[PDB]
């Protein structure tokens, strides 16, 4: 029994844990996604890697995930996995609407599934979840939210941020274009245009190859929405008449 | 269930998981902190914030009661559950017993956890170290810390993490009654000790203190480059 | 890569490198290792089997040594593979029928108890704590709408209607023999089945036995019940086939 | 050398070699003669001693009124398996009354002690134990074992450098049958001592004895109640 | 007596891929090839039925296996392992219908199946099914196509083929398949994507179709396939 | 690899074995039994001097009569304690009176090798407790002194060290103790072989004195009344 | 015959060539304990097992490989003596347990099949080893007449005239085909059963033995009994004297 | 509620009426009695309706399960099992009173289940409040061997008697004839009571009612 054991909630050596920093492997193969904040609203964009000819597209969205009211997700990593973690926040956001009577704020909801996700890494002896997942939302107590969370059940709150694959190299590119608080949502749709496009494999960029979801209060009310392809098509075209503007 | 064995015994006679663990809590972000006459502070160094990213959601310094608060090093998915759970027994405790909460149980029942971890079937130990601060009803100011085996000791000055070894070397030459005299002093200590390991600080300490009968008070950027200013104004002097 | 082993591939029920199982492989080794051949054959008016029956010494009690099992009063079956593994498959038989009985009302359909065996082997395929059954069992018996049933459970989960099947070290030698026999048009009456069941068991394997060293078991439209036909009614059968 | 790390797994030779490792846990404790008569069973057990500061292991325990045990091997799984000697034994007086028969224990003792040898990360019992016991059928000596096979003796002797006691009750065995209390506890004394070198010889500190028969209940004699017994001694034959 | 493992058998390599999935995803490659087509007025199912023998009975066991009034199943890749994974889909769908009094949406079925065969790369003592899934359905007046792998990822898919070749099929699918096809018309060109890795002639047992549409799911009889076979309609 | 249950060649557990190597890495500590109670002595062992000495406990009485000191590891010898805490109030509860030192220290004793994987609880022990003990307390007998390792094996001694000069110590233990000494030549003798063994010279807030006598209860020694038996060198 | 590394440390997996080791293992370890014969006759069954004397002190009558299952049924055992006693109080339950729900004693034949099915309920995981140790069964009564039963490791049961098991099984086989057992009474037996053990016990290798019989059949009313000491020692007589 | 069956030449004729009850009052006028088990069993309910309706679910969902996996139809004897074992765990508890009818390969079976785990078979059968008035018809115009027309007229007179007899009965009369072809589920066979119509409308007047606060949210 424990010699066909492959022991995933043990330490090593170095001090760390070799299955959850293999789960991290497995994120950075997985399609780019980025979310950024602004002070009118807030967005996400993601690379969908599923295209093909003959696709049916029946679904809203590929990796952008409605948990609440006023609160939604984007997926990098196993699609599996995190059908089923998608679905354990759907369940805590109305645990707490049933028993408070008001809408779940945006880190207590991260902590929730965050706290679930480390105790698969310290006993049960299973393979940890292989997702990270960008979290966008409103509450009543700060506002518009940005957080990231990890397969150690790691979370951060962020204002600018990238997770998947060309991580490493969309987060330098955020961090140089990104202004604090002065950035609007007409500008941050530009700015994650922007990354996508040079942070990609196969670049030129087209309306089919990514998705982009915003977060904006209206009315005394949160909107949640996911752009269509002409909407998509018109950043995709301004950003590629910046590209002509560049040279003169 | 899982059943495993995860910590067993060595040939050497050690615990492997037990010292591995505290191999996390070393790979960790710096923690210091002191004991004064009538306040207690503790502070934590190599915030290492890319600054596009919100610091109120990082904060190392939690407060597990009104009197009780801690800061951590090491992995801080494995130290929220601790605070949690710690936070529950601080009320669990009221419930119990009409009295509040002092620092020696919160700090044993800590130690408790960590230890029941190191010998439970199926579980890994916690790989954090925690500097428990706060105030008995005596009005005594007291410091302790606990580590993965689950032990813990009381301390006048301590760092956790990152260079441990250096700024407990700067403390025990430091630590003195005039270094403790004003409430002033017992927080340019703090800095002076994290500035020790740090990359140029200022922006990268943040730091919290607690009088023996206000509540937390944790100090923003603005008020701690004030101190800044002044421990490199007579360190110019001596030049 | 064709042939190529990673991790405990070989050892617990799990995927190879190519996605094939080693484990249920070598389980339908284990039902040559008795060194026994099956046969089954079906007509037209009933479902034959017949077996080897070795002993190979008089110390042996010859009535005592039979794979010849009975299920239910209409649905017989025969065991081919390790004894011990055979006969654990036959009381989980003779329960499922008994069960599908009181709580459905009708008598179980020999399609669905081969189904139901064939679900609960799958079991030991997916999960790694227990190794598959080293066995294989062949059901007879008549569905009283569509007429005579033959069906084969595999170790890996397969279960299939046959009109002729083998089991065992020859049988891929006799299955060979079969499909001869099934391409020209026969006129499949109870001793048309009976012989070429024997016969089938008597030319791959080369003996020419004797009533002793074999088994039979039938199931007719007019008598649905499942009969042994013993050392008696076996040599009747034996003596007519050196005729033609 | 890879069959050696659980009971489950079978050598190639055809046997467990964990139980047979379990074996050495009670030639490595030191040795207690068990002897009986036709009235009487006695236990006569020799003490060990970490350091010469320190007082001596206890050998002789407690089971019921007619039954009593001498361990060899582990401490914990000595008390442990007397714990479930002296339970099964207050259930018989407490449903029936009557005191449970000394064949009746030792073959609730052979069903225990064969469940952890076949499952999974369960290990056998490391102690051998020679129990005293009087019933309505005469005196008994039983013999277990960390396997689950138990012995029926008349006269025997485990544990470190037992080989010696052992050949000594074998010269004698005729003899016991017919043997007084006093000479029957002086035939197992000379043979405890067979086990030590000629270097040294028993004292009032080291041995214990425990008595049981038709006469008297269960009773262990250790200090200066164990002195009547050690004097008139035959001298040391090296 | 038994007890049961509590660790997982499938876990994270050193390059991050998942070591068990992707052996499952080379089982359903060594499989049968299976087609399916969306033809906006209905949906066609079909897969290699090769008994191989002659011997074996064709009519006795089904490889398209209905699980409601309008809902069906087709696979490719180990037989054993799909069984269960049908008496599991016929049992949530009527969970289903016991609770909201509904007929099951195609969509929400695959997310349900989906979930069981996630299962079985996280929990304890168990490996993964080495079949592929084609569920088919119609509700709100609109057919239903989607494929369910190993690992437990779903596609909604117009028109796809698994098994042995599949690379060749989807390449001759996207040669071959237009929008608004009618259901007689989708048979066709279902049966000749069959064709293209089959080899050994074609006869009414050779092959097992299904039909899903307004009217609800059910197989062709043998009859029907015999018709659409002989070379013409 | 190997299971925790698993026989050497030798013929004894190896995680009881290895449990013995792990005190010989901790603090020395000497108790000697006199016939007017008795004492016991440990060291500190201060790392840093910012670190106070009075929170290093490492004799802590258990009942009104009995006192303990541990060596190897602090962590899991606070567990040990604490359940003998308890049972001596379970007996008080139940029999109103106080435990026997012999009885106290077999109640540990039976929580020696109750560590396992496999048949047992979900939150049962998986390693042995990896510290040796010294029960010293007065009963109906007299003045007792018990020690107990991690096989469960517990023992009356007159003199016994346990921890890093655990050979050190014992040897200058057996020159010096005699069955009519008094309790004040107890408390001397131990501290002269207390600061043999110790690497850091001998202070008031360095050690730990505790004795246990028929006349009064278990008493703590103060920084005050410990310079008193100190400045006897 | 032999596989070193993995397919023979857990019972729960399968070698390359479909075997499965750890019961093989668990047959090798019966193989090098003495050898356990029982013969059945015209009017009941007899048993003999050869017990070897490792030391001089224990007690006539200890270490008894002769169990009282049922009133009717006997047990001879042979292997290890530790996994023989467990199966027999599983073997005294199952004999409980039947009489307890039908009111009538347990038919050997059925008894037989629910022991050696909790036997193979041991050979399929890796958390549990196959029992080390093989044993018979007899019994006797009016209807049933006589029976006799053996189960191996695997848990496999047949019914025997004459059965042997131990070291030297096959010499003991050759000396039970020259009796004519079908035709003789039980008492004769007792007489040639004795004999066969002396002849098959190897004194250059092993020490000296104990013997020991057990009658069950009509001579004792279908009860099972031990031999008594005037019986024994006269077939013992016999034993000794037809040696030379 | 009056629920009753019949076997005739061919098949089997199953009856109930419409009218639910909340205690003394009418709560639902149409309301549907006969319920659906398979494509070729169907069974009438009596008792308490929420008990009728669950149970009635539950084994017509088990069935569809059963039908599927032995890929054939599902015989009456089967759903009468499955009625019979459920109810009786329940030891009455579950207050279903049930008319089980449908066509079998093996021919026409006509079954009737207590609350408490009865089954009796018989050519004709009557349960439920009007019982006893709808079984005096059967037992002075019953023969064996029926045609459809004249089997459906027998039924339609008992379920009627049990309409206009009994308080807890009434409203339509509603026929499901199963036979070894041809199924016919008439839900409005017979209508033999009706609303005299309001020949004096009360209609009220636009503006008649006072309004205190007026709240209009406009919609997608």
């Amino acid at each position: 029994s424990r010699r066909y054991d492959s022991r995933t909630t043990i330490f090593s050596p170095e001090g760390r844990l070799y299955q959850v920093e293999y789960a991290m492997e497995a994120i950075g193969h997985a399609g780019t996604c980025l979310g950024i904040l602004a002070n009118d609203g807030v967005l996400l964009a993601a690379e969908r890697r599923n295209i093909h000819k003959l696709l049916d597209e029946v679904f809203f969205s590929e990796k952008i995930y409605k948990l609440n009211e006023d609160m939604a997700c984007s997926v990098a990593g196993i699609t599996s996995d995190a059908n089923v973690l998608t679905n354990e926040l759907r369940l805590i956001a109305q645990r707490y609407l049933l028993q408070y009577q008001e809408p779940i704020p945006c880190e207590q909801l991260v902590t929730a599934l965050c706290d679930i996700k480390q105790a698969y890494t310290q006993f049960g002896g299973k393979r940890p979840f292989g997702v990270s997942l960008l979290y966008i939302g409103w509450d009543k107590h700060y506002g518009f939210q940005l957080y990231q969370s990890d397969p150690s059940g790691n979370y951060g709150g962020w204002k600018a941020t990238c997770i998947g694959n060309n991580s490493a190299a969309a987060v330098s590119m955020l961090k140089q274009d990104y202004k604090e608080g002065e950035m609007t949502l007409k500008s941050a749709l530009a700015l994650a245009v922007k990354v996508l496009n040079k942070t990609m494999d196969v670049s030129k960029l087209s309306a089919e190859k990514v998705e982009i979801a915003t977060l904006t209060r209206e009315s005394g009310k949160t909107v949640i929405r996911v752009l269509k392809q002409k909407e998509v098509e018109q950043l995709i075209k301004k950003h590629e008449e910046e590209e002509a503007k560049a040279e003169r | 269930s899982y059943d495993r064995a995860i910590t067993v015994f060595s040939p050497d006679g050690h615990l492997f998981q037990v010292e591995y663990a505290q191999e996390a809590v070393k790979k960790g972000s710096t923690a210091v902190g002191v004991r004064g006459k009538d306040i207690v502070v503790l502070g934590v160094e190599k915030k290492s914030v890319a600054k596009l990213q919100d610091e109120r959601t990082v904060r190392k310094i939690c407060a597990l009661d009104d009197n009780v608060c801690m800061a951590f090093a090491g992995l801080t998915a494995d130290a929220r559950i601790v605070i949690n759970r710690a936070r529950v027994e601080c009320q669990s405790h009221r419930l119990t017993v009409e009295d509040p909460v002092t620092v020696e149980y919160i700090t044993r029942y800590i130690a408790s956890l960590k230890q029941r971890y190191t010998q439970s079937n199926g579980r890994r130990p916690f790989g954090i170290s925690a500097l428990i601060v706060g105030f008995d009803f005596d009005g005594t100011p007291r410091l302790y810390q606990t580590d993965p085996s689950g032990t813990y000791h009381a301390w006048k000055a301590n760092a956790i993490g990152r260079g441990a070894k250096s700024v407990r070397e700067f403390l025990e030459k430091n630590y003195t009654d005039d270094a403790i005299e004003t409430d002033d002093l017992t927080i340019k200590l703090v800095i002076k000790a994290l500035l020790e390991v740090v990359q140029s600080g200022g922006k990268n300490i943040e730091l919290a203190v607690m009088r023996r009968d206000q509540p937390l008070k944790i100090l923003n950027p603005e008020e701690i480059e004030k101190y800044v200013a002044e421990i490199e104004k007579e360190k110019e002097e001596n030049e | 890569s064709r042939g190529s082993s990673a991790g405990f591939d070989r050892h617990i029920t799990i995927f190879s490198p190519e996605g094939r199982l080693y484990q249920v492989e070598y389980a339908f080794k284990a039902i040559n290792q008795g060194g026994l051949t099956s046969v089954a054959v079906r007509g037209k008016d009933c479902a034959v089997i017949v077996t080897q029956k070795k002993v190979p010494d008089k110390l042996l009690d010859s009535s005592t040594v039979t794979h010849l099992f009975k299920i239910t009063e209409s649905i017989g079956c025969v065991m081919t593979g390790m004894t011990a593994d055979s006969r654990s498959q036959v009381q989980r038989a003779r329960y499922e029928a008994a069960n599908w009985k009181y709580k459905y009302g009708y008598e179980i359909p020999v399609d669905m108890l081969c189904k139901r065996i064939a679900d609960i082997s799958q079991v030991y395929t997916q999960n790694a704590e227990m190794r598959p059954l080293g066995c294989c069992m062949i059901l007879i018996g008549i569905d009283e709408e569509q007429g005579p049933q033959v069906y084969k459970c595999d170790p890996a989960g397969y279960y299939c209607g046959f009109k002729a099947t083998a089991a065992g070290v020859k049988q891929t030698e006799s299955t060979s023999f079969l499909e001869k026999k099934v391409k020209k048009k026969f006129d499949w009456t109870f001793e048309q089945t009976v012989e070429t069941a024997i016969t089938c068991l008597s030319t791959v394997l080369s003996i020419d036995f004797k009533p002793s060293e074999i088994e039979v078991g039938v199931v007719t439209v007019e008598n649905p019940k499942f009969r042994i036909l013993t050392e008696a009614e076996i040599d009747a059968h034996l003596v007519a086939l050196a005729e033609r | 050398n890879q069959y050696d790390n659980d009971v489950t797994v079978w050598s190639p030779q055809g046997r467990i070699h964990q139980i047979e490792y379990a074996m050495e846990a009670v030639k490595q404790g030191s040795a207690t003669v068990g002897l009986k008569s036709k009235t009487h069973a006695v236990l006569v057990a020799l003490k060990r001693a970490q350091s010469e500061l320190a007082a001596h292991q206890k050998k002789i325990l407690h089971v019921d009124n007619h039954i009593g045990i001498s361990i060899a091997g582990l401490t914990a799984d000595a008390r442990l398996l007397c714990n479930f000697m002296r339970q099964e034994c207050l259930d018989s007086r407490f449903v029936f009354d009557r005191p449970l028969p000394v064949s009746r224990l030792v073959s609730l003792i052979g069903s225990k002690t064969q469940i952890p040898t076949q499952r999974y990360g369960r290990r056998p019992y490391g102690v051998g134990l020679l129990i005293a016991g009087y019933d309505d059928m005469g005196p008994h000596i039983f013999q277990t074992c960390p396997s689950a096979n138990y012995f029926d003796c008349r006269a025997m002797s485990i544990g470190a450098r037992s080989q010696s006691a052992r050949t000594y009750l074998e010269r004698h065995m005729s003899e016991f049958m017919e043997c007084n209390l006093d000479e029957l506890v002086k035939h197992g004394l000379r043979a405890l001592r067979e086990t030590l070198p000629a270097e040294q010889d028993l004292t009032t500190k080291n041995v214990s004895i425990g008595i049981v028969g038709k006469d008297l209940e269960f009773t262990i004699y250790d200090d200066d109640d164990v002195s009547p017994f050690l004097d008139g001694l035959e001298e040391r034959p090296q | 007596a038994k007890r049961g493992y509590s660790f997982s058998l499938t876990t994270f390599s050193p390059s991050g891929k998942l070591v068990q999935i992707e052996y499952a995803l080379a089982a359903v490659a060594g499989g049968a090839p299976s087609v399916g087509i969306k033809a906006a007025n209905g949906v066609v199912l079909a897969t290699e039925k090769k008994q191989k023998s002659i011997l074996y009975d064709e009519r006795s066991v089904h490889k398209v296996e209905p699980i409601t009034k309008h809902i069906g199943l087709v696979y490719s890749g180990m037989g054993p392992d799909y069984r269960v994974l049908v008496h599991r889909a016929r049992k949530l769908a009527q969970q289903y219908y016991l609770v909201y009094q509904e007929p099951i949406p195609t969509a929400q079925l695959v997310q349900r199946v989906a979930s069981v065969m996630q299962e079985y790369t996280q929990s304890g003592g168990v490996r993964p099914f080495g079949v592929s899934l084609l569920i088919c359905g119609w509700n709100e007046g609109r057919p239903y196509l989607f494929q369910s792998d190993p690992s437990g990822a779903y596609f909604a898919w117009k028109a796809t083929a698994m098994g042995k070749n599949y690379v060749n099929g989807k390449t001759f699918l996207e040669k071959r398949y237009n929008e608004d096809l009618e259901l007689e018309d989708a048979i066709h060109t279902a049966i000749l994507t069959l064709k293209e890795s089959f080899e050994g002639q074609m006869t009414e047992d050779n092959i097992e179709v299904g039909i899903c549409n307004e009217a609800g799911f059910r197989r062709l009889t043998p009859t029907e396939v015999r018709d659409y076979l002989a070379a013409i309609a | 690899d190997r299971g925790v249950n698993t026989f050497s060649p030798e013929g004894r557990l190896f995680q009881v074995e290895y449990a013995i190597e792990a005190i010989k890495l901790g603090s020395t500590a000497i108790g000697i039994q006199t016939s007017e109670g008795v004492c016991l002595a440990v060291e500190k062992r201060i790392t840093s001097p910012l670190m106070e000495p009075s929170s290093i406990e490492k004799i802590v009485e258990i009942d009104a009569h009995i006192g303990c000191a541990m060596s190897g590891l602090i962590a899991d010898a606070k567990t040990l304690i604490d359940k003998a805490r308890v049972e001596t109030q379970n007996h008080w509860f139940t029999y109103n009176e106080t435990m026997t030192v012999e009885s106290v220290t077999q109640a540990v004793s039976n929580l020696a090798l109750q560590f396992g994987e496999e048949d047992a609880d979900p939150g049962a022990m998986s390693r042995p407790f990896g510290v040796a003990l010294l029960f010293g307390g007065v009963d109906e007998k007299g003045p007792q002194l018990f020690h107990m390792d991690p096989s469960g094996t517990f023992v009356q001694c007159d003199a016994r060290a346990i921890g890093s000069a655990s050979e050190g110590a014992q040897s200058s233990l057996q020159e010096v103790y005699h069955k009519s000494m008094t309790l004040k030549e107890a408390i001397k003798s131990s501290l002269i072989i207390l600061k043999q063994v110790m690497e850091e010279k001998l202070n008031a807030t360095n050690i730990e004195l505790a004795t246990v006598q028929p006349g009064q209860n278990f008493h703590m020694f103060t920084k005050e009344e410990l310079e008193e038996v100190i400045k006897d060198i | 015959s032999s596989i070193g590394t993995g397919y023979d440390l857990s019972a729960s997996t399968f070698s390359p060539d479909g075997r499965v080791f750890q019961v093989e293992y668990a047959m090798k370890a019966v193989e090098n304990s003495s050898t356990a014969i029982g013969i059945r006759c015209k009017d009941g069954v007899v048993f003999g097992v050869e017990k070897l004397v490792l030391s001089k002190l224990y007690e006539e009558g200890s270490n008894k490989r002769l169990f009282n299952v049922d009133r009717h049924v006997g047990m001879a055992v042979a292997g290890l003596l530790a996994d023989a006693r467990s199966l027999a109080d599983i073997a005294r339950e199952e004999a409980s347990n039947f009489r307890s729900n039908f009111g009538y004693n347990i038919p050997l034949k059925h008894l037989a099949d629910r022991v050696a099915m909790y036997v193979h309920a041991y050979t399929l995981y890796s958390a549990v080893r196959p029992f080390g140790c093989s044993f018979m069964l007899g019994s006797y009564s009016a209807n049933d007449g006589a029976q006799l039963y053996m189960i191996d490791p695997s848990g496999v049961s047949y019914g025997y005239w004459g059965c042997a098991i131990g070291k030297a099984r096959q010499a003991a086989k050759t000396e039970i085909e020259k009796l004519q057992m079908k035709e003789m009474t039980c008492r004769d037996v007792v007489k040639e059963v004795a004999k066969i053990i002396y002849i098959v016990h190897d004194e250059v290798k092993d020490k000296a033995f104990e013997l020991e019989l057990s009658w069950v059949g009509e001579l004792t009313k279908g009860r099972h009994e031990i031999v008594p000491k005037d019986i024994r020692e006269e077939a013992e007589k016999y034993a000794k004297e037809s040696l030379k | 509620t009056t629920i009753a069956g019949v076997v005739y030449k061919d098949g089997i004729v199953l009856g109930a009426d419409t009218r639910a009850t909340e205690g003394m009052v009418v709560a639902d006028k149409n309301c549907s009695k006969i319920h659906f088990i398979s494509p070729n069993i169907y069974c009438c309910g009596a008792g308490t309706a929420a008990d009728t309706d669950m149970t009635t679910q539950l084994i017509s969902s088990n069935l569809e399960l059963h039908s599927l996996t032995t890929g054939r139809l599902p015989r009456v004897v089967t759903a009468n099992r499955m009625l019979k074992q459920m109810l009786f765990r329940y030891q009455g508890y579950i207050g279903a009173a049930l008319v089980l009818g449908g066509v079998d390969v093996t021919g026409p079976h006509l079954y009737s289940i207590y609350p408490h785990g009865s089954t009796d078979k018989l050519p004709y059968v009557t349960m439920g409040s009007g019982s006893l008035a709808a079984m005096a018809v059967f037992e002075d115009k019953f023969r064996p061997d029926m045609e459809e027309e004249e089997a459906k007229k027998l039924v339609s007179e008992a379920i009627a008697a049990g309409i206009f007899n009994d308080l807890g009965s009434g409203s339509n009369i509603d026929l499901c004839v199963i036979s070894k072809s041809k199924l016919d589920f008439l839900r409005p066979f017979s209508v033999p009571n009706k609303k005299g119509t309001r020949l004096g409308r009360y209609r009220c007047e636009k503006g008649t009612t006072a309004v205190l606060t007026e709240k209009v949210t406009p919609l997608e």
